[PDB]
């Protein structure tokens, strides 16, 4: 027995890959902000040493902290809302050459926003400020610790 | 305003570069993508970013950014090289998308 | 895959004005900037304006403005580019392109950090004036 | 066995917590930039799962990929480095108000820069921009992963 | 502990200059701002300004640029401050006091999270003139 | 420039508030910190940031910060607490330590 990847609470770090990463101009569920964007994400619990692609995890039975994700259906596309404490830390794959995201000046929090089609095809978004790393495709690796639930 | 020599020049199995020269607000400050137009056809994609390949770009074109001035590799010269090939970069004072003068790729 | 199927040639006489078309396909046409860029027969390469075909949004270069209006029509799926008091060096062949990136432009809100390349090219458009 | 606390691999993360962390003004193994630090830091491996607090390590044995770790003595003081890939996130702790680094703007990369005495008191340092979490003393946590060697 | 002893009182005809005192002990001098305080009484508290114990360097409020100069003596861990051209209403007591924060300060440099407090005070210095 | 009740009185035993208010540039930006001054005493620090309490000042005391004004608390009041209570932040364009008038704190 072990906690699946479906099963969050709050303190716990995500790591994330997202290869080929495309620059998004304006993003619906950030407040029409710029993201880095991969179809083919990968997700991690690294405390717990579990993982699996972002594509093939079933986004209405994840829950933290025993409750479901927060979930917001800009347009006709659902985004689920995974909270994070702090800044979400991305960086170009393989290299020190780091991001930062749109609230580089700011005392909030990031969220990992995920579209889901409802069979597998799954969007892992990271909220970004500009193409400091490029304007895609690029292996970007995130790193965030998991916040509380948004009440 | 991006400088670029007028030709180059290289043996049929010889290693080659082309190098951009920018200032601050073009090279310095943004990205550098690289262009190839065979003569008779429209220009195509060589490299984005800074050093990035598109998909079908064979691993012998290559890229790098160090300054102001950014430069386009070749591993091996071969028969359809042969073209013209241009700057591209961001400039925040003139325009987005700003070209250098070109450079006609000869054999020897 | 990914198409920007433009006109065929066209002859002007000095003081017309010319329509260029480009018909794009294999991806959503309201997603990313239709860029335009001229070339003169023995010259290089010169942006001429990209048009975000969502809002009609278009950022033309400080040379043809006043002289170029890029529209769209998402219903087929076309974008336009007309040039109008055509010169005598305006014969030139006219591309259409697809740019990935940056979109915000202007002269000081994001002087670093600016990535925007030229994805996928048309064939070009040979428009003389004469 | 278990890997210990003073064996570092390039990508492991790291949580630190700076309880009662002081705003320095200027950092001298920084560039003379502010700085959060604490007396009584704790510095966990959260992949392994091993802890330990950061004034009871010994500095001058704890190795990244089996290298030791970069010092600079500046004064008569000896700070070590632990390199981050991408941006240390640090937070006020137990709250959603996040702290941003000095280089918020820059693609550069952080570290973890340690004093060490020689005996058993350590400082652990986190850079940042201004007192953006407070004067001090404040609880902060930290988290970063941990990035190559600079060589 | 940490303490910051000042002098006795002053009292000191109109048009002279008054130096007051300040010895500081149980931390290290040259790591915090000391801070000075003026209470008239009857009236609130009053920033006088600061002074880095470690360059000489000082930020006055604009009220007495040009009367107050606070010097420092790191060997005896000694601030100083001196108010010269003693008006009518310079009858105060006078407060030292040890600041923790940001010390950097300019009309346009940081204007958004700064925090600054003063910690430890002193005992209070009563200066009358008349 | 932060203003401040002149006066405020309270029931031995009856919690009371005392409230501050800036500008923009003032609490809306920066951190706002509380000084407690017995009569005949100097000024002791009260609650630094926004809400934090020193070693010493007992729980009763507390602080938030909401918009551009900052308002102190008490939860039961005692004899000791018959002082004056004085405001401090940052003005950004004044300087970087301005007070406020000052208040009473009474028994009724």
């Amino acid at each position: 027995p072990a906690r699946p990847i479906t099963n969050w609470r709050s303190g716990d770090v995500v790591w994330v890959t997202l290869p080929s990463a495309e620059y998004a101009q304006s993003q619906s569920a950030m407040g029409s902000h710029p993201a880095y964007w991969s179809e083919e994400a990968t997700i991690i619990n690294v405390a717990t040493g579990q993982r699996a692609a972002v594509s093939s995890i079933k986004w209405d039975q994840v829950t933290l902290n025993g409750k479901a994700l927060h979930k917001e259906t800009h347009s006709g596309l659902v985004y689920y809302q995974l909270p994070l404490m702090g800044k979400i830390n991305f960086w170009q794959q393989g290299t020190t050459k780091a991001g930062y995201t749109y609230n580089y000046n700011t005392t909030d929090s990031d969220s990992l926003w995920v579209w889901w089609d409802g069979g597998s095809k799954a969007y892992l978004y990271i909220s970004t400020y500009t193409t400091m790393l490029g304007a895609g495709p690029v292996n970007i690796t995130g790193l965030g610790a998991v916040g509380p639930n948004p009440v | 305003v991006l400088t670029q020599p007028p030709s180059v020049s290289a043996a049929p199995g010889q290693k080659v570069t082309i190098s951009c020269s920018g200032s601050s607000s073009n090279i310095g400050n943004n990205y550098v993508s690289w262009y190839q137009q065979l003569p008779g056809t429209a220009p195509k994609l060589l490299i984005y970013d800074n050093n990035k390949r598109p998909s079908g770009i064979p691993d012998r074109f290559s890229g790098s950014k160090s300054g102001t001035s950014a430069t386009l590799g070749i591993t091996g010269l071969q028969t359809g090289d042969e073209a013209d090939y241009y700057c591209g970069t961001w400039d925040s004072s003139l325009s987005p998308v700003v070209f250098g003068g070109g450079t006609r790729l000869t054999v020897l | 895959q990914v198409q920007l199927v433009q006109s065929g040639a066209e002859v002007k006489k000095p003081g017309a004005s010319v329509k260029v078309s480009c018909e794009t396909s294999g991806y959503t046409f309201t997603s990313y900037n239709i860029n335009w860029v001229r070339q003169a027969t023995g010259q290089g390469l010169e942006w001429m304006g990209w048009m975000n075909p969502t809002d009609g949004n278009t950022d033309y270069a400080q040379k043809f403005q006043g002289r170029v209006s890029m529209t769209r029509d998402t219903s087929i799926s076309t974008a336009y580019m007309e040039l109008s008091s055509l010169r005598s060096e305006d014969t030139a062949v006219y591309y259409c392109a697809r740019g990935r990136g940056t979109t915000r432009f202007s002269l000081q809100n994001f002087p670093f950090d600016n990535a925007y390349y030229m994805d996928v090219w048309g064939k070009g458009t040979t428009v003389t004036v004469s």
